[PDB]
């Protein structure tokens, strides 16, 4: 229950650069005036209403006593869609009177959360009795899985739903009944490649450019209410997952000249399994070959060397030469490397000493996974 | 941010036949940022005097460089490509070995 | 040289003061808006000396905005003495704007002072409506002006006192004389239609060029073809061009006409048209006939409700084709042309794929009962429910009275009867009751779908 | 086979009182044939590839003044981006623009892109219409640009100019461009670990680096485990790679390793050999 939500006011400072400066959300509680914020400036300080109650409901079920959200904001005016695909959303050559005046859009971000809404702000703070500017909440659109991590092979699916309310309009209502089509663009850029993976327009049954990758959506209004607000899902569900389809998920909801936009960083893993052989055949003790077999992703992978003591002696950090080989990739995306350990010619006894490889990956616990010479 | 570590192949450009001469490569590539050390080594020691490829660039915005020198390769010197990078908590080596 | 700007201050004081004046209604955040801001100043200053242009941002100026009924921006509307005189729909640039505002400008009803104006007047490539007075004090001659300023966006007016003229076209000083193109005459119709009311008003004025301006066949264009389309049309698009292929363009009309009458005189009622494939290369999507653009003329019929059918066979130069075609059409024996996928070749089960061109002929076989899922390929809950779907129809492959049906509703028109608001949709039509189909409504699972069939399936149902 | 030109610009921030490094270099498939180098003194456009020695001093000259132009345009983005994201010494502005062909040599696909810090900042879609953009700034950027019509120019530049010189490129350095280097394919024998031994599939010179290295056990695809290394040049223009698999020793004859290449008229098939 955050109550007040610190924000930046991003702006284009004179075109010379980007600036942000100190605000604040208020989820409106209902009773109680809102809290005085001298250190605010009253036009970045807002009072918002939500008619839709997705933007509040997100942050009652926020973990009490987590970190704040990042929080950024910035004035925006409202555009057509320029995708093909979106055409229908807006079929005439004209705009709607009724996005008359300011517009903003929040993105809210955390491990938990990630949240883009627009507000329509009044244009004045309100001077009596606290200088707050009052703000409506029009579109807001949310995942609860904004860094999902996948298994290598099994099914995503990137959580989304979103909130309309009609934006207050002069006059001349539309008086058409019913949740209006909407559009749903799921994207992947990632690396410098980018792929349209998912594209609808449910209430409009054109055709929509192929979904890839196995890939659909539960791209749905949730009810059929003559007149709003409504609440709707764009839950993504992305089959069989390899490493190549790994990255940043951007998820658009488009209405009339509104677009709402979340990312998510996709991950995914296969934990390495470690085993430990002489490398020469059975080979100045032989060389070690700590085999470090299937993982993904190849970055993060630390082979540690130990000498492990028996009865009474302890673990040590072993001695001797060590390296790597290069990386060997396999059919599904992962790969496997090797350690190597030349250690130095026995000068001692050492019972029960073996000697081990630990690995550490962030697939892993923190303890790693480790592997002693197997004594056939 | 994405920071991206160093991939390493080491390997002679022709296959080795001991006594005759041959280019030792280090492949470093995949690699982001751009700032990165590479010395071949030979028995322990930085062989001086090798040359690299400028710094190139891929399509996934990630750099790539060829580190070279000519050799002979006998039976008992032992070769590596010695790396380092932000991305590593220490520097990275990797041995040639003729079959690989 | 600029634009006017009017507030809600000083709109209704400076609206008169002309006589008309094209007014802008904006918001300075409307693109289309600021796109058009240079086109607009372009116009005003080259139409300066004739008509004045005027702009009103609406975010400032509520009430004078709400007056005349703006919802979005740029509207354009022409104010002559001060009163809405109708909408711009042109092209928002200078070329556009000045071209269009100069016919506004001129008086509703040209007089002809002399004979030759009047051969040069009725010389155009579109319909004259003259009016032949011995003077202006008939009550008949204002009338006349009254319906050309009514009527001055859709057709051209024109009067004369000429002696010569008015007493070679009317018998009492009072008439007038439609003249069709000159370009267009044939043995179908006449080149004029005189006015044969006994007194003449506005609105029988209207009414009587509304049923003789255009004959049996107009060539329908950009300007005409709101006062064509409406009611149930036949139009022949092919290579139409009076400057180029004049014979050509009279061959095929021609023959239109002649295969036309033969059914209109036997009483049958239809609307008919040529039109260019080029001009109008557009609504050949609606019909499919993007490929089929040659010399031979292409056909298709739209109805009033909305119904589209194609002609098949090739316009055979003799008309025998567009013969066939209307013999069917009429006779309720051509089916209707709709956005549909390529039908498969075998269709075997367990589901049986439905395209809109094969819908009729398994949804709508009566006696037997179908169950219709109507789904889109990215839709997830529709990829849940394939597997269970297919499975219920394997439990029901001996019932041939209870078909299970499936149809891509992105790739296929879906017909009037059904309508699918969301995805999934699944409807149930009845043996009998195929006119009015109910949904489904009941839980997406395998039992749910066969203990609702152990409902309203009136057969009783095959549980295999 | 498909080919590409693609030019590549960075500028990379130095902790101080320093201006930024800006290098451009342009290629050609993966072979560089021009590049840029602000510190080095006297920076020019200057040829990396011979078959560009063609072109008079008016192209070096037109290319040049871009290439300044260019690291003006990035010295400034760099303090703004500097600005958005608060940080302090070294940071780093990509961009690469080009255009791929397909074997008709007709535009496949156009890239106008940005990163910051290697991360995608902004890119113009397939559609060569819509740009994609993950956070504020880039997202700020975009509506910039969306009401600059900014696609539109770089729609133009790409559908157009850049397949006109491509195919300039293409020809001109064909010798060597559409060459095609068959590879020289053997098999190696390594013991392993007990009644086990690696069968390595080497492939070496060979360009274009598109390269299929496959095995089989009687005709049979083996995925799961067969290992392989990314292909990586030899530094005389050619290219090197391998994939491995693990057999037992004595059933060595029962695998056999096929290679896919453009210089092949039928792809290799392989086996080991004593
Ligand atoms: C958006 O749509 C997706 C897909 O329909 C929703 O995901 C689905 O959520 C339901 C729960 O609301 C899951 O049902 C599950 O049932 C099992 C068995 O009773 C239970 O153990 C689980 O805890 C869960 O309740 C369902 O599996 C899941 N995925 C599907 C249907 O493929 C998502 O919740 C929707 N988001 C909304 C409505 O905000």
């Amino acid at each position: 229950g955050p109550a007040v939500i610190e924000c930046w006011f991003v702006e284009d400072a004179s075109g010379k650069g980007l600036a942000k400066r100190p605000g604040a959300l208020l989820l409106r509680q209902g009773p109680g005036e809102p809290p005085p914020r001298p250190d605010l400036d009253p036009e970045l300080y807002l009072s918002v209403h939500d008619p839709a109650g997705a933007l509040q409901a997100a942050f009652r079920r926020y973990p009490r006593g987590a970190p704040a959200p990042h929080c950024e904001m910035s004035r925006f005016v409202p555009l057509p869609a320029s995708a093909k695909w979106a055409s229908g959303l807006t079929p005439a050559q004209n705009c709607p009177r009724a996005l008359d005046g300011a517009w903003l859009m929040v993105s809210i971000s955390s491990p938990v959360l990630s949240l883009s809404s627009l507000l329509r702000p009044q244009p004045e703070p309100q001077q009596e009795p606290v200088l707050i500017t009052m703000a409506t909440v029009v579109l807001t659109v949310l995942t609860h899985t904004p860094a999902p991590r996948v298994r290598l092979g099994q099914d995503a699916l990137l959580d989304l739903s979103f909130a309309y309310m009609p934006p207050t309009s002069e006059a001349a209502s539309s008086l058409a009944p019913g949740p209006p089509p909407f559009g749903l663009e799921w994207r992947r850029q990632h690396l410098g490649k980018g792929h349209l993976l998912l594209a609808a327009t449910p209430g409009l049954n054109g055709q929509m450019p192929a979904a890839q990758e196995g890939a659909v959506a539960f791209a749905a209004w949730d009810d059929d209410e003559p007149w709003g607000p409504w609440t709707g899902n764009g839950t993504f569900w992305l089959p069989r997952v390899q490493p190549f389809q790994e990255g940043t998920y951007l998820a658009t909801i488009h209405l009339p000249y509104l677009q709402g936009q979340v990312t998510l960083e996709l991950a995914v893993y296969k934990p390495p399994k470690v085993s430990l052989m002489p490398a020469t055949l059975a080979r100045a003790p032989p060389e070690l070959l700590c085999l470090v077999s299937h993982f993904y992703p190849s970055g993060g992978l630390e082979v540690e060397w130990e000498l492990r003591g028996g009865p009474g002696g302890r673990s040590q950090k072993a001695e001797g030469q060590r390296w790597l080989s290069a990386l060997r990739h396999h059919s599904d995306g992962s790969v496997s490397l090797s350690g190597h350990l030349q250690p130095p010619p026995v000068t001692t006894e050492q019972h029960g000493a073996r000697y081990a490889c630990r690995i550490h990956h962030p697939s892993l616990p923190a303890s790693g996974r480790s592997a002693e010479v197997t004594l056939e | 941010m994405i920071q991206r570590t160093p991939k390493i192949q080491v390997y002679s450009r022709h296959p080795a036949e001991n006594g005759k001469s041959n280019f030792l490569n280090c492949y470093v590539s995949g690699f982001h940022p751009s700032d990165i050390e590479v010395d071949l080594l030979k028995n322990g020691e930085r062989i001086e005097k090798v040359e690299h490829s400028d710094l190139s660039f891929s399509k996934d915005w990630s750099f790539y460089l060829l580190y070279y020198t000519e050799f002979t390769p006998t039976e008992k010197d032992e070769y590596a490509c010695r790396v380092n990078h932000v991305t590593l908590s220490q520097p990275k080596i990797v041995k040639w070995d003729r079959d690989m | 040289s600029d634009v006017l700007e009017l507030t809600d201050d000083n709109f209704e004081s400076r609206i008169s003061d002309t006589g008309l004046m094209l007014v802008e209604f904006f918001a300075p955040w409307c693109g289309h808006a600021k796109r058009l801001a240079p086109e607009y100043e372009a116009a005003a200053t080259r139409l300066k000396g004739i008509v004045p242009l005027a702009k009103v941002d609406c975010t400032a100026n509520t009430n004078t905005c709400n007056k005349y009924g703006v919802s979005g921006y740029p509207t354009l509307k022409i104010f002559r003495d001060g009163e809405e005189a109708g909408a711009y729909d042109g092209p928002r640039t200078a070329d556009g704007i000045v071209s269009h505002l100069k016919k506004q400008a001129g008086p509703a009803s040209v007089p002809l002072r002399t004979e030759e104006e009047f051969k040069k007047f009725i010389s155009d490539k579109d319909a004259s409506i003259v009016g032949f007075f011995d003077d202006s004090f008939s009550e008949a001659h204002s009338e006349f002006l009254k319906a050309a300023s009514n009527l001055r966006d859709n057709y051209r007016f024109a009067h004369t006192n000429v002696e010569s003229l008015v007493n070679e076209y009317d018998d009492n000083g009072e008439g007038i004389i439609l003249f069709r193109p000159s370009h267009l005459t044939n043995k179908f119709e006449d080149k004029t239609v005189a006015y044969t009311e006994q007194k003449m008003t506005s609105g029988k004025i209207k009414k009587f060029i509304q049923e003789n301006i255009f004959g049996i066949c107009p060539h329908m264009t950009e300007d005409n073809k709101d006062l064509i389309q409406g009611k149930d049309l036949l139009i022949a698009y092919y290579d139409v061009d009076y400057e180029k292929n004049a014979k050509g363009s009279n061959y095929w009309r021609n023959r239109v006409m002649m295969v036309a009458k033969k059914f209109l005189d036997a009483g049958h009622k239809l609307n008919f048209a040529v039109a260019s494939r080029k001009t109008f290369s557009h609504e050949l999507s609606d019909f499919g006939l993007e490929s089929t653009a040659g010399e031979i003329p292409v056909v298709a019929i739209r109805t009033a409700k909305g119904e589209k059918f194609v002609m098949q066979e090739e316009f055979s130069r003799d008309g025998k084709a567009l013969e066939r075609f209307l013999q069917d059409y009429f006779d309720g024996n051509l089916k209707r042309y709709l956005k549909s996928e390529p039908i498969p070749e075998s269709n075997d089960g367990p589901v049986k794929v439905v395209v809109a061109e094969n819908f009729d002929e398994i949804v709508n076989n009566e006696n037997k009962d179908v169950l219709i899922e109507f789904y889109a390929p990215w839709c997830g809950h529709c990829k849940n429910l394939e597997p269970k779907y297919k499975e219920l129809g394997e439990k029901l492959s001996k019932d041939p009275n209870i078909v299970i049906a499936k149809m891509d509703a992105t790739a296929n028109d879906v017909p009037s009867p059904y309508e699918v608001r969301g995805f999934p949709t699944i409807y149930f039509s009845p043996a009998n009751k195929k006119l009015n189909p109910k949904k489904y409504e009941g839980g997406r699972e395998l039992s749910d779908f066969i203990s609702y069939l152990q409902r309203e399936a009136t057969n009783p149902p095959v549980i295999q | 086979g498909p080919h590409s030109m693609r030019y590549f610009e960075t500028a990379v921030s130095r902790p101080g009182l320093e201006e930024p490094r800006y290098i451009s270099v342009g290629y050609v498939d993966n072979k560089e044939f021009v590049r840029f180098d602000s510190d080095a003194e006297n920076p020019r456009y200057e040829p990396r590839a011979p078959w560009m020695e063609q072109e008079g001093p008016e192209y070096w000259e037109r290319e040049t003044q871009k290439a300044k132009g260019q690291e003006q345009w990035f010295r400034v983005s760099l303090r703004n981006l500097l600005g958005y994201y608060n940080q302090s010494g070294s940071h780093t502005l990509q961009q690469m623009s080009g255009c791929d062909l397909g074997s008709d040599w007709r535009l496949l696909r156009g890239y106008l892109q940005f990163a910051y810090e290697g991360r995608d900042y902004i890119a113009l879609n397939e559609d060569l219409k819509t740009w994609t953009a993950a956070d504020m700034a880039a997202q700020i950027t975009r509506r910039k640009w969306e009401q600059s019509g900014a696609a539109e120019h770089y729609k133009a530049y790409l559908e157009g100019e850049c397949v006109e010189w491509l195919h300039r490129y293409l020809k001109n350095g064909n010798a060597t461009l559409l060459r095609t280097d068959s590879p020289k394919a053997h098999v190696t024998h390594h013991p392993r670990s007990k009644g086990e031994v690696t069968l390595r599939c080497w492939a070496l010179g060979f360009y274009p680096a598109d390269i299929t290295l496959t095995w089989q056990l009687n005709g049979e695809e083996l995925t799961q485990d067969m290992e392989l290394v990314e292909t990586r040049p030899a530094g005389d223009g050619t290219f090197q790679k391998w994939a491995s698999v693990v057999v037992p020793l004595g059933k060595e004859q029962n695998y056999t390793c096929r290679v896919y290449h453009e210089g092949l008229p039928e792809p290799l098939t392989l086996r080991w050999e004593p």
